[PDB]
RNA sequence: UAAAUUAUGGUCAAUUGUUAGUAUUCAUAUUAAUUUUUUUAAAUGUUUUAUCAUUUUAUAAAGGUUUAUUUUUGAAAGAUUUUUUGUAUAAAAUUUUAGGAAUAGUUAAUAAUAAUUUAUAAUUUUGAUUAGAUUGUUUUGUUAAUGCUAUUAGAUGGGUGUGGAAAAAUAAAAAAAA
């Protein structure tokens, strides 16, 4: 008979430890939650805990798993997962550093669909060639700083507009007028005179 | 496993317990263990003069012993003159 | 100079350096100051060390004393972890109170 | 064991790597240094089967293997394969060839429109042949071909190759040598720890140290540059020396019994081919002298003199005095040709070693002559004359301060004294070689012959025991030949040379082997004991696994690390390009009942039915 | 980035490359430059002991490492004790001196490469046919070749202090092996190494025993 | 950043010069223990080979500025026990220090005096060994020591060796003189210029033996308690020299 | 192999290099020997044959040409091996010596097959019949003589193969001794080719071996050669070749259509050569590899009428007797049928006198590529039309 | 808006039980488990040594960790010797809470180990930090099911800086130098 990968995994478990974990863990046990705070006065400003919470990273329902099949896998032959990436430069505030936002794929088997999530990386540029908006290809490398382990291998698409603005003396990208809130309370404007 | 056992025993030079040694003695891979001793006969007693006399009576040739240990330890797939002649090209050399 | 060398692994900056090219975006005043003040500070420090021997010696001795007396001088796994508060976040609060946050960068 | 170099080359190939020319050269050189000519040929076959075009350095290494093995067919095949295009350098050309291949890189357009197999770069050695052959070491290839033809006896081909080499070296400029490559060994900078023991760490003996040497060298080594650093005329001298060396090697191969010092009476006298061999060597030497005029006076010829003396000592049975006279005549002829006045050179350490070897050959003998006594010497041997010549030549060498003595030279002196029976070889060894040299057991092998001649067996026994104590002290373990020589006189001396443990092991092993050989029931082969079946990390046949698809109730697909499942068994989110091709057609499917997962081409058409 | 546009981008890249090749073409070959070293390598950081400024594999020999050398010979008047007394002899030391080296550089090379406490023990100067060579002049001006006979005349009173701190193996690559007294040219071979020991793989990857199955790659 | 330039393997370590236990003090007998074998090896070499600058007409003369820089490591021999100036003299009367010169005195040349010269700044020590009498070893006519009146053969010659006060023993160590030259004394009998050539006769065959070696006295096993198997205890055959595996001469 | 000094050669440089004072050799035997030496090579000998110091486009063109030469030589090696195997099989089955099989005929084949069938070896008889039938097609010694000579000429033109046929260590079959023969048959054969075949470069370009500059220059040389051989008073001035009045004999090299045609533009009618013979005008146009450009390339009926009217205006040829027509030629080669049509229509030469003028024409046996059907249909419908009058 | 072309001159079917595999009982479950008439069995002295000493004897303290924790290595293996022998640590994806907001010994550069400097720094509404719960990566149960429901892979800064490597003061079936 053809044995599924569960059989091979159980074989590995039996080899490492005498026997396999077949003990019939009682999944029907009644889990309970005994409240300890007031009705709405839970001690947290962000999330409030009022029932049994899910545990585990890959045991979360609905399931989310990595999806290696994407543009990076179509283009590059990665020696290791996430060794090569392609993204856009989204900041050059730090000296000799370029921030790159890349995309990866998360798979939801229950809904049978995939989504593109975004991650930021601190790529390294030595001669200060990267401009915001450049489509860059980055590669893993040694540890450069506390959060720098990528470097800009090549610049696929330089931002001509950004370079021309820098030559003209303006910022490469004008700062956005919107952004992050400083508080939950609405930040109201103060159009008052000095007397008032 | 035979290939893995020979790899770990010869190349990696791993240790060996007594129960596995007895089991492999049954299997024929290894001679009977040191502790597989009967009470029928006691341990041998060695005498230097007798040992030297026996060695002098039966001492092997230097070259013969060297060839034996070379075959046992180094490569045993030594080509003969016929194999060397067959390997040598005879056709128009291109 | 826009492409890295796949064979050697050199980046586009290394390729431009080897070819003698120059790919440097127009630098702003703050960036020019960043690239220019290093030499100024080095000269200031060297001048101070050569001009005030007793003060520099006292400062260096105090710095060496604190470095040598530090509790975590040994370079074990915990000291070699690039991000201690993030990696060993179990210790924060209950045992270690130096860091009030377990996350400081995009990792 | 020497087989491990070939094993590691095979492992490198199996682990999906491309063995570089440096790897092939190292494998061949290690196997040649271990004497595995067949394994070196196997390495060359591996290189050919990898579809790798050898560089000129690899060609030179393989031709060195061929000339050492004495097989000309291998070298002829190699020449016809990868050596019919090599040419010498012309005066109107650039000496170091510029680098041609720019390192592999991909542009923006190519990174997208090229397939992955075009975009993939593994270090294929065939792409670096042009930039490795940029130094034009073809003269060494021609010298190797001349050597292999001389070894094979093809006199016409050897003459053709040597004439081509000579006409190149006398009329063409010197190629630029390739610089040494320090990027081949991962060697740490300096020494991280400065602790270093003294040379007198052990109070019982002087010992060498990693910083400086204090025990003196055991072998004489000529201090000379490499062939690639030699000039054209210097390389011509080197080629003449190498041809003479190949002549000597072929002579020794043809007559192995006539070259060992103490085997039989055949060693003493000349062979029947000595006159022809000496005539050929002398003709070659005179040809070199005629070709090189006054320019020869400015060329290092110590190696040539040493090989000439070795040839005229081994091939021709000449005396040490004759060898010294020949070396002096060579030096004075060189000075006269150079038109120098009172500025001749001196014999070097290798030349004096050859002279001392000639004296030892004169004083050689056959041990016991297979008669338990009456050692047979050479007919017409004069111990007084030979010892006087040895004494005066040794005094000359000692008076010359620029010759550094070595263990081999002292061994020659001790052997000559033993052969002449001066009863002072023991004193010479205890005064000159014992304390301040890393002497081997051959010194005591011979010193036992002198010890046998002591008037009293008690003195003989005491000398033998003191020699054994010397071996125990100065870290010179007794050789098997010395131990057997002492064993053969056990009835007279009653001195033991085998340890209790060794004898106890040997008795049981010999009895068991005799019993096993006599027994016929256990002569049958045992498959569990005779061989190793399969030693590769992966099975040799497809048993069906992996599946690369999930099944019912398996949400986790692909499994990621340590799981061969690559996608969900039945339905998946839309894929693109090669991923879709693999998921729909190409990936393995164990549960398919019609056909198993197909083999790669062309291993599929033959199992169609 | 969206993966559905990969085919369209490949088509556009092919068209752009073809237009570039058709119009711009290639205006003559360009001399290949020797590649440098890359700071960004994979894996954990390496110790400063092994940092040899080379983090990639390159079998070929780069142009900067190439050097032009001349096989010069320097002869010294030595004295050996023959059975009668002292007799004059010539001792020749071989050096590889660069074509653009001065007489002072040749003298320094001789001092470094003598490797004998009898030739360069005392101070000396180089001459040809008795005429002293100017230490500030190069070999090209003097026309010195391998055939040229360069003699060395020594002053017994002045002793040559060992002021040489440059290693004899020093080169542009700066990969110098300490405690090595053999000149870089005298020895050149793939000599076997006896200090280390061969190492085999002990930790298995995936397969541990029993049935292979997939192998867990 | 600066923290991730290199890992922390193989850090910079303090040199042995600073460490007190590493360096050797001249007052201690270990200094003489280190320097005596070098002296005897140098004398043995000079008795058979001409060393170029081992014997000088007068003490080496250098300007006082360069004296401290150049003198350390220097070593040369002179006739008579004249000592350099600007050097406080301390004779070595300690038997613990003198014992290391015993072999040199007995086998090479009778050692008469051992002195240590300390400079004004106490930064450049000199060791002076004065030997009385002719060389015990045979001396070649071409040997360097043949020049000295008191060596080849008043009758006293001095050896001066300059070093630094507090240094590791490697600074004292001298290895340039470890050159081995043959002694032709046992071979001088057969030389052409020797009138003893027609005296010795070559014994080319071993004489016939009628008796064996004398049997050894009957082995008496030891009586006192032994420590154990020296081979299992990794002790060399007598605690002195040899190999542990090849055990011999240890109570059995 | 590939060297820094190595560079591609032209026909003039090939003639300058490969020269012989005189003498006549067996060209067929020399060709067979050289081809055997080529077949004796391993795949590694084709690796380093492109000179490095060249622009990338030129290197790519050289690589394509060398790959084409290697492919053609491999195909001929397979054909030669099949021919030899068939000859050996026929000799073994019949018993005759291996040399007479080429001279045996169908009657002998019938006799031998009847003998085998009578003896009961129906399988051997069928194999013999098949071998002889397929051997009749490729059994001639000079089966592809012209193409093989063109391949060897291309190898010589590459300039990196002339030294690849010498310095071989060989054993003398008679005395059984080793030597190194320095005799290079490749140089002898190339010298013989350049000495005898004066239009070997034209044949080489017509067969499609020239990947760098096409075959238009060779076509112009061929046409002007025919024009001069006909007129005997031909006068040339740049890209226009004219006869000395009398009968009109005009050849005009208008432009190169490959560079003249521009993609994405609208301009119908671009001719390469214009030939006026008597009162007839022929527009010789070389097709392009782009099937969408051929329609632009072919001029319209109005354009042909206007060109004929201009010819009448300039040369004074009366409008009553004036004919004009097109002639489409294959893009990358020139097949035997196209050459024959060119000779028949343009130069008004019959096949017999054309073969009398040109010796290599009768052995030129290149046919159209079966793959390109668009071009074949266009050429048929263009060459099967009548002359446009007035 | 192609207009009914004509030897109809071959009809005689199908089934022989043979296969390309998730198949559905609205629930009372011949599904899993806890719960009633009270389930048992094994132990605690490591050894050696040159003798008030030295040598050999290295993750189950469990805590409360969701951008997290990942590692054998200078000892041993180990071989008639270098001369230490000897590149272990780093990345990518996946990460909980009915009543959702700011976080901070901070980011990068550096001739700066042990930062007196420079910067328009870094984190986060694509869900951060703090607080709550919970040992992370096909192992259990159930179903026609890519659904739902379980799980001690037992893993880490002040106690000695020893050791190749801290994990070093409960245990956990283990042979430790004749
Ligand atoms: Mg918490
Ligand atoms: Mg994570
Ligand atoms: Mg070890
Ligand atoms: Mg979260």
């Amino acid at each position: 008979p053809w044995w599924n990968f569960q059989t091979e995994h159980r074989q590995r478990c039996v080899l490492m430890y005498g026997g396999a974990r077949t003990k019939n863990t009682h999944n029907a046990n009644h889990r309970v939650f005994i409240k300890k705070y007031k009705r709405n006065a839970f001690p947290n400003r962000t999330r409030h805990h009022w029932a049994v919470s899910m545990t585990g990273v890959l045991s979360q329902r609905p399931r989310r798993m990595p999806w290696p099949y994407d543009l990076t896998s179509l283009i590059f032959n990665q020696p290791r997962q996430g060794s090569d990436k392609i993204g856009y430069v989204v900041g050059t505030s730090m000296l000799k550093t370029a921030v790159v936002a890349t995309n990866h794929m998360v798979y939801y088997p229950k809904f049978n669909q995939r989504v593109s999530r975004t991650k930021r990386f601190f790529a390294h540029d030595e001669d200060l060639a990267c401009v915001e908006g450049d489509l860059v290809h980055i590669k893993q490398c040694r540890k450069i700083s506390k959060y720098k382990h990528y470097y800009v291998f090549s610049i696929l698409e330089p931002n001509v507009e950004g370079r021309e603005r820098l030559k003209l003396g303006l910022k490469a990208v004008p700062p956005p007028l919107f952004g992050y809130p400083v508080s939950r309370r609405i930040v109201k404007l103060n159009l008052t005179s000095t007397e008032g | 496993d035979i290939d893995a056992f020979k790899y770990w025993f010869g190349v990696k030079r791993c240790r060996l317990s007594m129960k596995p040694w007895a089991l492999l003695a049954k299997a024929g891979l290894l001679p009977p263990s040191l502790t597989q001793n009967s009470k029928i006969m006691p341990k041998p007693l060695f005498d230097k003069e007798s040992l030297m006399r026996y060695y002098l009576a039966n001492r092997k040739d230097e070259d013969v012993m060297a060839r034996e240990k070379y075959l046992n330890y180094e490569n045993s797939m030594v080509k003969t003159e016929e194999e060397r002649a067959a390997e040598r090209p005879v056709a128009p050399y291109l | 100079g826009l492409n890295g060398c796949v064979e050697t692994g050199r980046s586009r900056s290394e390729v431009a350096r080897d070819l003698g090219l120059s790919y440097t975006r127009p630098l702003h005043e703050n960036e020019k100051k960043q690239l220019s003040h290093q030499a100024v500070y080095y000269e200031r420090l060297a001048k101070f060390k050569m001009e005030q021997p007793e003060a520099a010696r006292a400062m260096e001795r105090e710095r060496f004393v604190r470095k040598f007396s530090g509790m975590f001088v040994k370079m074990d796994i915990r000291s070699g972890a690039p991000d201690f508060p993030s990696t060993y976040r179990r210790l924060l609060g209950t045992k270690v109170v130096r860091w009030a946050s377990k996350r400081h960068g995009p990792n | 064991i020497p087989q491990e170099a070939l094993h590691w080359l095979l492992r490198m190939i199996v682990d999906n790597f491309n063995p570089q020319h440096v790897h092939y050269i190292a494998a061949m050189k290690t196997l040649q240094s271990a004497g595995e000519l067949d394994m070196a040929r196997d390495v060359w076959k591996i290189m050919e089967r990898q579809q790798t075009w050898p560089c000129t350095a690899t060609i030179c290494a393989y031709l060195d293997v061929c000339v050492e093995a004495g097989e000309k067919t291998w070298a002829m095949e190699a020449w016809n394969r990868y050596c019919t295009e090599l040419k010498f350098l012309e005066p109107g050309e650039v000496d170091p060839k510029p680098i041609s291949r720019v390192p592999f890189s991909l542009t923006r357009e190519e990174l997208l429109y090229l397939p992955k197999w075009k975009k993939h770069f593994d270090h294929d050695p065939n792409l670096d042949v042009m930039d490795l052959n940029r130094f034009n070491r073809t003269r060494e290839v021609y010298l190797r071909m001349a050597q292999v033809m001389l070894a094979g006896g093809e006199r016409n081909a050897f003459q053709h190759f040597f004439t081509k080499l000579e006409e190149a070296m006398l009329n063409k400029p010197t190629p630029v040598p390739e610089p040494p490559n320090p990027h081949l060994v991962r060697r740490p900078r300096w020494a991280p720890y400065e602790h270093c023991k003294s040379v007198h760490h052990s109070p019982w003996r002087l010992q060498n140290n990693g910083r400086a040497l204090a025990l003196g060298p055991p072998v004489t080594i000529e201090d000379e540059m490499q062939s690639r650093f030699f000039s054209n005329d210097q390389f011509l001298v080197h080629s003449v020396k190498e041809v003479l060396r190949i002549v000597l090697q072929e002579h020794k191969r043809a007559h192995p019994t006539e070259c060992t010092r103490c085997k039989t009476e055949a060693f003493f006298y000349k062979t029947k081919d000595a006159d022809e061999t000496l005539k050929f060597c002398d003709d070659l030497i005179e040809r070199l002298f005629a070709s090189l005029g006054v320019r020869l006076s400015n060329l290092n010829t110590s190696s040539l003199l040493s090989t000439i003396l070795e040839v005229f000592r081994v091939v021709g049975k000449e005396s040490g005095a004759a060898l010294l006279q020949r070396a002096n005549e060579f030096l004075e002829r060189k000075a006269s040709l150079g038109d120098a006045e009172g500025s001749r050179e001196n014999l070097t350490a290798s030349n004096y070693l050859q002279v001392l070897s000639g004296f030892a050959d004169e004083s050689a003998f056959v041990y016991n002559t297979k008669k338990d006594g009456t050692c047979q010497y050479k007919t017409g041997f004069d111990p007084r004359t030979t010892m006087r010549h040895l004494a005066d030549v040794v005094q000359e060498i000692a008076g010359n301060p620029h010759v550094t003595w070595a263990a081999d030279m002292h061994l020659q002196v001790v052997e000559t004294m033993v052969g002449c029976g001066t009863m002072k070889a023991n004193d010479y060894f205890v005064r000159n070689v014992l304390r301040q040299f890393s002497w081997d057991s051959r010194f005591l092998e011979a010193l036992y012959v002198e010890y046998r001649r002591q008037d009293d067996v008690d003195m003989w026994a005491e000398l033998t025991k003191r020699a054994l104590v010397w071996t125990a002290r100065y870290n010179a373990p007794a050789s098997e030949r010395l131990r057997r020589l002492i064993e053969d006189d056990y009835d007279t001396i009653r001195v033991q040379t085998r340890t209790f443990r060794e004898l106890a092991v040997f008795q049981f092993r010999d009895v068991e082997e005799r019993r096993h050989s006599r027994d016929v029931v256990n002569e049958l082969p045992n498959p569990w004991y005779d061989y190793v079946a399969h030693a590769l990390p992966f099975p040799d046949r497809d048993a069906g696994y992996p599946d690369e698809y999930g099944d019912l109730g398996q949400w986790r697909a692909p499994g990621g690390p340590g799981s061969p499942v690559r996608g969900p068994g039945y339905y998946a989110p839309p894929m693109e390009g090669e991923h879709q091709r693999g998921y729909t057609a190409e990936w393995r499917d164990l549960r398919n009942p019609m056909r198993p997962p197909e083999f790669p081409t062309p291993w599929e058409r033959k199992y169609r039915q | 980035l969206k993966a559905g546009l990969l085919g369209h981008y490949q088509q556009e890249a092919f068209e752009a490359r073809k237009r570039f090749e058709e119009s711009t073409t290639y205006p003559g070959p360009i001399r290949a430059a020797t590649p440098g070293d890359t700071r960004f390598y994979s894996g954990s950081l390496e110790s400063i002991l092994h940092d040899t400024d080379r983090h990639y594999w390159r079998a070929v020999t780069d142009d900067p490492r190439v050097q032009h050398l001349i096989p010069l010979r320097i002869r010294f008047k030595i004295f050996t004790w023959v059975t009668s007394g002292w007799e004059q002899r010539m001792q020749v030391v071989q050096i590889m001196a660069p074509k653009d080296s001065t007489i002072a550089q040749v003298k320094d090379l001789v001092i470094v490469e003598n490797q004998s406490p009898y030739l360069c023990v005392s101070s000396f100067h180089l001459a040809i046919d008795g005429k002293e060579l100017d230490p500030q002049k190069t070999l090209g001006e003097y026309g010195i070749t391998e055939q040229s006979q360069i003699d060395a005349i020594e002053q017994n009173d002045h002793l040559l202090h060992r002021d040489d701190e440059r290693p004899r193996d020093w080169t542009v690559d700066e990969i110098t092996a300490e405690d090595v007294k053999r000149s870089p040219y005298k020895e050149m071979e793939m000599q076997p190494l006896q200090n280390l020991a061969p190492r085999y793989e002990a930790r298995p990857k995936g397969y541990f025993g029993r049935t292979y199955y997939s192998g867990m790659k | 950043s600066r923290r991730f330039r290199y890992n922390t393997k193989f850090p910079a370590l303090v040199s042995y010069n600073k460490l007190p236990w590493e360096v050797v003090n001249h007052e201690t007998p270990q200094f003489h223990m280190h320097v005596a074998p070098h002296y005897e090896q140098l004398l043995t070499l000079a008795a058979s080979s001409p060393v170029p600058h081992i014997i000088g007409s007068k003490h080496i003369d250098v300007p006082r500025e360069h004296r401290l820089r150049l003198l350390p490591g220097m070593l040369y021999l002179l006739d008579g026990d004249t000592l350099p100036g600007e050097f406080t003299i301390n004779r070595v009367l300690d038997p613990t220090a003198l014992q290391y010169y015993g072999r040199l005195s007995s086998q090479i040349v009778t050692v008469e005096a051992v002195r240590m010269l300390v400079p004004d700044d106490l930064r450049l020590l000199c060791n002076c060994i004065t030997f009385k009498g002719p060389l015990h070893l045979p001396v070649a006519p071409y040997a360097s020591l043949a020049s000295l009146r008191g060596a080849s053969q008043s009758n006293c010659f001095t050896l001066y060796h300059f070093v630094r006060p507090n240094r590791p023993p490697k600074e004292l160590q001298l290895e340039k003189y470890y050159i081995h030259a043959p002694c032709v004394a046992p071979l001088s009998e057969f030389a052409s210029n020797s009138d003893e050539r027609g005296n010795w006769r070559p014994r080319l065959q071993a004489p016939k033996r009628t008796r064996r070696a004398t049997p050894l006295p009957a082995y008496r096993p030891p009586q006192s308690y032994l420590m154990g198997l020296a081979e299992r205890l990794a002790v060399v055959p007598g605690g002195c020299f040899g190999r542990r595996s090849l055990m011999w001469g240890h109570w059995f | 192999h590939a060297t820094y000094g190595a560079v591609p050669l032209t026909h003039s440089q090939v003639t300058s290099v490969y020269a012989t004072d005189g003498g006549k050799v067996d060209e067929l035997g020399l060709l067979e020997l050289v081809e055997e030496r080529i077949f004796s090579w391993k795949l590694n000998k084709w690796e380093m044959r492109i000179p490095p110091n060249l622009p990338n486009d030129q290197k790519e063109l050289i690589r394509q040409e060398q790959e084409n030469l290697k492919q053609i030589l491999s195909e001929w090696r397979k054909c030669f091996g099949a021919l030899n195997a068939d000859i050996l099989q026929i000799s073994s089955l019949t018993g005759v010596p291996k040399d007479v099989v080429r001279e045996k005929n169908r009657t002998w084949l019938q006799e031998e097959v009847a003998k085998l069938r009578w003896m009961g070896e129906v399988n051997k008889a069928a194999l013999l019949r098949d071998a002889f039938m397929r051997l009749e097609a490729f059994g001639s010694r000079d089966f592809m003589f012209m193409e093989r000579l063109c391949c060897i000429y291309g190898l010589a033109r590459q300039g990196t193969f002339d030294e690849a046929f010498t310095n071989y260590i060989t054993e003398d079959p008679v005395t059984n001794d080793i030597f190194v023969d320095e005799r290079n048959p490749f140089k002898e054969l190339v010298a013989h080719i350049v000495r005898n075949y004066s239009q070997i470069d034209i044949i080489y370009d017509f067969l499609g071996f020239n990947y760098s500059e096409g075959y238009r220059s060779s076509l112009r040389r061929y046409m002007e050669y025919l024009q001069c051989k006909t007129a005997e008073n031909v006068r040339a001035s740049g890209r226009l070749v004219t006869g000395d009045k009398g009968e009109h004999n005009i050849l005009f090299d208008y432009c190169v259509s490959r560079e003249s045609l521009v993609s994405g533009d609208s301009c119908q009618g671009i001719i390469d050569f214009l030939y006026i013979n008597g009162n007839d005008v022929t527009l010789i146009i070389i097709a392009s590899d782009n099937p969408w450009l051929r329609n632009r390339q072919l001029p319209h009926r109005r354009q042909m009428e206007g060109i004929a009217r201009r010819v009448c205006f300039v040369l004074g040829i009366p409008p009553s007797e004036v004919r004009i027509r097109n002639l489409l030629l294959p893009p990358t080669y020139l097949d035997k049928g196209s050459i024959v049509r060119l000779n028949d229509i343009v130069f008004r030469l019959s096949n017999e006198q054309s073969n009398l003028l040109i010796p290599w024409l009768t052995n030129y046996n290149k046919e159209l590529d079966p793959k390109d059907v668009d071009y074949t249909a266009l050429a048929k419908t263009t060459n099967e039309e009548e002359w446009l009058t007035l």
